[PDB]
């Protein structure tokens, strides 16, 4: 059973997708590509839909304040939000995830951007 | 004089056609690198940095490196220069390590292991929150202190 799915991230606005009824013992696999632009792939898995835009902005208010170690305060974050991600499990900067179903019910998908410099003059996540 | 460059080296077990040179694998191996058998070889190196009014940011880049090595970092000040902050990032500027300031605070350190085939990495030490700082770094070396 595979399926594929083709978008567009504008600004670090994630697209959700849903999963209807899965069952308890099913695997999940993911895996998100760059096609074009400077795109850091960012996948997530949860139960509730709620938008992490909130939550994930305070990383980078914090991040751009002082030093605060951003690959820390990330992944605290991400580890409340969602029940399973990954960064960089694929070819580069590409995504790839594993997910055992836990119980019986829905489930939501997020795929969006992760927070990431760029630069070797100066530090600006 | 001696010579320098890249090899490939074909050994075969009672296997004739090697002495050919075009020898495909088969089988199971028999031979094995005999560095593995001992501790890796350690690299340190030394450096002294100024960090001029207008040159307040600096990157050193990093040979690279063999997949299952190690990476050590260590910054102090000559004199009464305040602590600079420290982060190394490979080569497009994903961040993979930041500094750790020492309960004697006098000196900031860093630590990353390597999980990529080949990793290319960069040094970055800023102190733009006559300073001269002594930049002591180690590549399989955990005896830098
Ligand atoms: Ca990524």
């Amino acid at each position: 059973r595979v399926q594929h799915f083709t978008g567009y991230i504008e600004d670090g606005r994630g697209i959700f997708y849903s999963l209807p009824d899965m069952k308890q013992g099913d695997i999940i696999y993911a895996s998100m590509q760059n096609t074009g632009g400077n795109l850091d792939p960012l996948v997530g898995i949860m139960a509730e839909e709620i938008d992490p835009a909130v939550s994930l902005g305070q990383v980078l208010e914090k991040a751009l304040a002082s030093e605060n170690d951003l690959i820390s305060e990330l992944t605290a974050v991400a580890d409340r939000i969602f029940l399973g991600w990954d960064d960089d499990g694929g070819k580069g900067y590409s995504a790839s995830l594993e997910f055992t179903i836990p119980r019986d019910g829905t489930y939501h998908i997020f795929a969006g951007s992760t927070i990431t410099n760029q630069r070797l003059d100066k530090f600006q996540p | 004089t001696y010579t320098t460059g890249s090899f490939q080296l074909i050994l075969g077990l009672n296997a004739p056609q090697v002495i050919s040179g075009e020898g495909e694998p088969e089988g199971e191996v028999f031979a094995s690198l005999a560095s593995l058998e001992i501790k890796p070889e350690a690299h340190v190196q030394e450096l002294e940095i100024r960090l001029d009014k207008d040159t307040r940011y600096l990157t050193q880049h990093t040979r690279n490196l063999q997949p299952g090595d190690t990476f050590h970092a260590l910054v102090e000040p000559i004199g009464e220069a305040p602590l600079p902050r420290l982060r190394l990032t490979d080569s497009g500027g994903k961040p993979l390590a930041f500094g750790l300031i020492d309960q004697p605070g006098e000196s900031v350190e860093l630590n990353y292991t390597c999980d990529q085939d080949i990793c290319e990495l960069v040094v970055h030490v800023d102190g733009t929150d006559e300073a001269v700082y002594r930049l002591l770094v180690g590549i399989n070396a955990p005896n830098l202190r």
